[PDB]
């Protein structure tokens, strides 16, 4: 379902956004996660939170892709 | 319909700093629909703002860093915005950054080829809202960015002047050193002496004369030492003194100006300094028994109890002691030397009102207020 | 409570702007 689909992805979104900010790295980026995975292409995505995050969180990020 | 509301999620992730709920709301859109969301303008507490304005104006650089980079969203779209309780309208996301002190967003802005100086409805270049905050660094960024200082405002008011009347010295020296015309005067003739004059900021009254400026008067018929006497700035009116050479006439006027609004300012109220400018002037005024300069007192006022100006040195002396009356006689000497020009000279005489008010003397108050009220008519 | 458009004390400006 669409709806469903894309309020996930803002949802998923949001929470990232919140937990990141709080401290809570890894829950943030399990979120982040769930968002890209049903993002139709997250290629600018990526490139945007390649800027927008710290090295580390990225490293995370890109080792929970699959 | 469905888009309007997403762009208000649009807005909203702008102005609050989320940069990836902004980012996954604007991805994989067309350009028709990146132009209508980021052109939408909305309307969130009486300020209509166009999500990169009001980014801008919030100080989330990072969200102007998405839109400037990834987007290329228009740099000169225009909103209204609020500073307070003012509200401007016409003004650019780069124009809110510099008056809300971002200069992270300023650069942001300016290096992605934002127009320096775009004015506002009031004619208010971001250099005059960097002048008016005192951020230096914005000011000196945007004026090595090419923004020109001599773009005045809807009343003629430069950033020299802003910066002279707000007391912010420094950015008025850099302003000086680049050229900045010390001598501009406004709509009604006021330059920036006369500003840093009634505010009394000394330093930038020793900047300026330092940069040659000049005593002009004004529409309203005032020299900076009138305005610094006015305003019972003693420091300012010693040295405006000091290194004009002013005849004896304005020298008297401003010792008189600056004695009579010693009695009834209430910031500054001292009947001591009062009846010692009065009397020095008086003096001077008979320095010499051949040349005396005579005072062209006003008739009589009835709401000062009709008492006519001391006009030699016994008449001043008999009412050195009387309180009251050197009130009456500081009201009597701005009347006289202010009333003829387009002044409101009627705060001060509200003022002794409301004292002798307070101390239940409601006929003089009462006198006082009819006089005020007779004068702004 | 004057007006920020123009920094003179004498003049007379409706306030706001
Ligand atoms: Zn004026
Ligand atoms: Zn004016």
């Amino acid at each position: 379902d669409a709806e469903a689909v894309q309020k996930f992805f803002l949802e998923e979104i949001q929470l990232g956004e919140e937990l990141l900010a709080q401290g809570e790295y890894e829950k943030g980026v399990d979120h982040l996660t769930n968002a890209i995975a049903v993002c139709g292409q997250p290629q600018q995505l990526l490139q945007v939170l390649q800027q927008t995050l710290p090295p580390p969180v990225f490293q995370m990020l890109l080792t929970k892709l699959p | 319909s469905s888009m309007e509301g997403l762009a208000g999620y649009v807005y909203k992730a702008a102005s609050e700093g989320k940069v990836l709920t902004l980012a996954a709301l604007l991805l994989n859109r067309s350009e028709s629909d990146i132009r209508y969301l980021l052109g939408y303008v909305s309307q969130q507490g009486g300020q209509r703002s166009t999500p990169l304005i009001i980014a801008a104006r919030n100080g989330h650089a990072k969200v102007v860093r998405l839109l400037l980079e990834h987007y290329r969203v228009q740099t000169q779209q225009t909103g209204t915005v609020r500073f307070d309780g003012y509200v401007i309208d016409g003004a650019t996301a780069l124009w809110c950054a510099a008056g809300a002190g971002h200069f992270e967003v300023v650069k942001l802005l300016v290096s992605h080829g934002a127009n320096v100086n775009h004015t506002t409805v009031t004619n208010s270049t971001p250099l005059r809202a960097a002048c008016f905050d005192g951020r230096l660094d914005i000011v000196k960024y945007l004026v090595e960015n090419n923004a020109n200082i001599s773009i005045a405002n809807k009343y003629d008011n430069t950033c020299l002047m802003i910066a002279a009347y707000k007391g912010h010295t420094d950015v008025v020296r850099y302003l000086l050193e680049q050229r900045a015309d010390p001598n501009a005067k406004a709509h009604c003739g006021a330059t920036a002496l006369h500003f840093a004059a009634e505010a009394g900021h000394i330093d930038i009254v020793k900047e300026l004369i330092k940069w040659r400026a000049a005593i002009v008067v004004n529409g309203h018929g005032m020299t900076p030492l009138k305005v610094a006497a006015e305003s019972c700035k003693a420091d300012v009116v010693e040295l405006l003194l000091s290194h004009a050479d002013c005849d004896r006439r304005s020298r008297i006027e401003a010792l008189e100006l600056l004695g009579a609004s010693f009695a009834n300012d209430r910031e500054n109220y001292d009947i001591m300094k009062t009846y010692h400018y009065l009397y020095l002037a008086m003096l001077e005024r008979f320095q010499d028994g051949d040349n005396i300069l005579e005072k062209e007192v006003l008739p009589p006022i009835h709401a000062y109890g009709n008492r006519t100006e001391c006009r030699n040195p016994q008449e001043l002396e008999a009412i050195r002691q009387d309180r009251d009356a050197l009130h009456m006689e500081g009201l009597i000497v701005r009347e006289r030397i202010l009333g003829a020009d387009n002044i409101d000279v009627s705060h001060p005489i509200i003022y002794r009102g409301a004292v002798y008010a307070d101390n239940m003397e409601f006929e003089q108050c009462i006198k006082l207020w009819l006089h005020a009220l007779h004068l702004r008519q | 409570t004057r007006t920020p458009n123009c920094n003179c004390k004498y003049c007379s400006h409706p306030v706001l702007g």
